[PDB]
């Protein structure tokens, strides 16, 4: 019944190449909504969700206009931080965030965010009080004291706790038929022998929204966590998503194995067994 | 700097049926920077017009993108995705098994 | 909707 928001920016210069490309991808939960591109070649296909496209003109224009300024911040942002860690002009770098917020079933704040990192490394965060900043090194203290005097968590905090909230009650709503919907698992056990005396038994997840689940193997009703190899969850490319847990069991010994499977959309949590 | 090798996963959209159209995935997580290469491929050649998912990443800064393509799964046919990034000397083929 | 990013780090 919670939800959140979460824009996921990169920019990544490419020098030599042109300017450095940034690109800004909104997120319901695990449903993309939409994407703005500096490179794109027209904006008419900058993809939208359905019930964005719902939103107009006026919408549209609005957030085009947002993200032409995002892009040139995060430009000049590169710049600096190349500078505040000696760099060269030859490499290319990232600079990415992440922002929004979390609701509850009531669509009332839990928690923003706001936060940086270069190179993939940690940079600076805005603090949960949405006040105060966290600065990994010397070089983000200096943004810390530029984002101080110009009061930017002052700004970042009217965004999260007024107009991220309330957009994302918009989209929820407009939305609701996909955003509020819990698809659960569809589940079975395979079994595979790998020699005379050992086999794999691999307990299976498909088509389940929203990307979050426990997928668990029990001997006699212990976990094994150590003994389970657990696939990264990942995108069937439907709005779904799948899973894997595997166990290597002792032949004849496949009946002490169950696979426990919890997740938003069921109605109650799964155990399974091979079923010869 | 600190750069972070592809995982690779090959998979179906759909449990894998032959002669029944389906949508063939590549999905590599896991990376940074960047930039990277995705071939899918089909008994060892390069299927063309794949498309690719616009580029995220996790809550960890490392990126991800699905690489998808639509097709029709037989007994003979054997498909792989081929990936090349930064941190690899050599591309790295990861082969499609239905069970995996 | 889109947060404006305006001041440089």
């Amino acid at each position: 019944g919670s939800h959140s928001m979460r824009y996921f920016d990169t920019a990544m210069s490419r020098p030599g190449r042109g300017e450095p490309r940034f690109i800004s991808v909104g997120y319901v939960d695990d449903t993309q909504f939409v994407r703005f591109d500096s490179d794109a070649a027209s904006p008419r296909e900058e993809p939208r969700a359905p019930w964005i496209e719902q939103e107009g003109p006026e919408y549209w224009d609005r957030n085009t206009q947002i993200f032409k300024t995002n892009t040139q911040t995060d430009r000049e942002s590169l710049r600096n931080l190349r500078g505040y860690y000696n760099q060269s002009e030859a490499g290319s770098h990232t600079l990415q965030s992440m922002y929004g917020c979390d609701v509850g079933p009531d669509g009332r704040l839990l928690r923003g965010h706001n936060q940086y990192a270069y190179d993939g490394k940690d940079y600076i965060a805005l603090n949960e009080d949405l006040r105060s900043w966290t600065a990994a090194d010397t070089a983000a203290q200096i943004t810390q004291r530029k984002w101080e005097a110009a009061r930017v968590a002052e700004q970042d905090r009217a965004y999260l706790e007024g107009t991220c909230v309330e957009w994302l009650r918009r989209y929820l709503e407009n939305g609701k038929d996909t955003l509020e919907r819990a698809d659960p698992p569809k589940t079975h056990v395979t079994h595979h022998p790998i020699s005379d005396h050992e086999a794999t038994l691999r307990c299976w997840a498909l088509g389940f929204y929203p990307a979050e689940i426990t997928l668990t193997w029990q001997r006699d009703g212990e976990d094994q966590t150590q003994d389970t190899e657990l696939v990264e969850t990942r995108p069937a490319g439907d709005r779904t998503f799948q899973k894997w847990a595997a166990v290597v069991v002792p032949s004849g010994e496949e009946q002490r194995y169950t696979c426990h499977v919890q997740h938003e959309g069921l109605p109650k949590p799964l155990t399974l067994r091979w079923e010869p | 700097m600190g750069q972070r090798t592809p995982k690779i996963q090959v998979y179906s959209r759909h449990p894998a049926e032959n002669g029944k159209s389906n949508f063939l995935n590549c999905y590599v997580s896991g990376f940074h920077p960047s930039d990277i290469e995705v071939d899918l491929l089909k008994n060892g050649e390069r299927i063309e017009k794949v498309e690719h998912s616009d580029l995220s990443f996790s809550k960890d800064w490392s990126f991800y993108l699905l690489y998808y393509t639509e097709f029709t799964p037989t007994e003979k046919d054997e498909y792989a995705c081929r990936v090349n990034h930064v941190t690899l000397s050599q591309p790295k083929i990861v082969k499609w098994d239905r069970d995996m | 909707e889109l947060k404006r990013k305006m001041i440089y780090m």
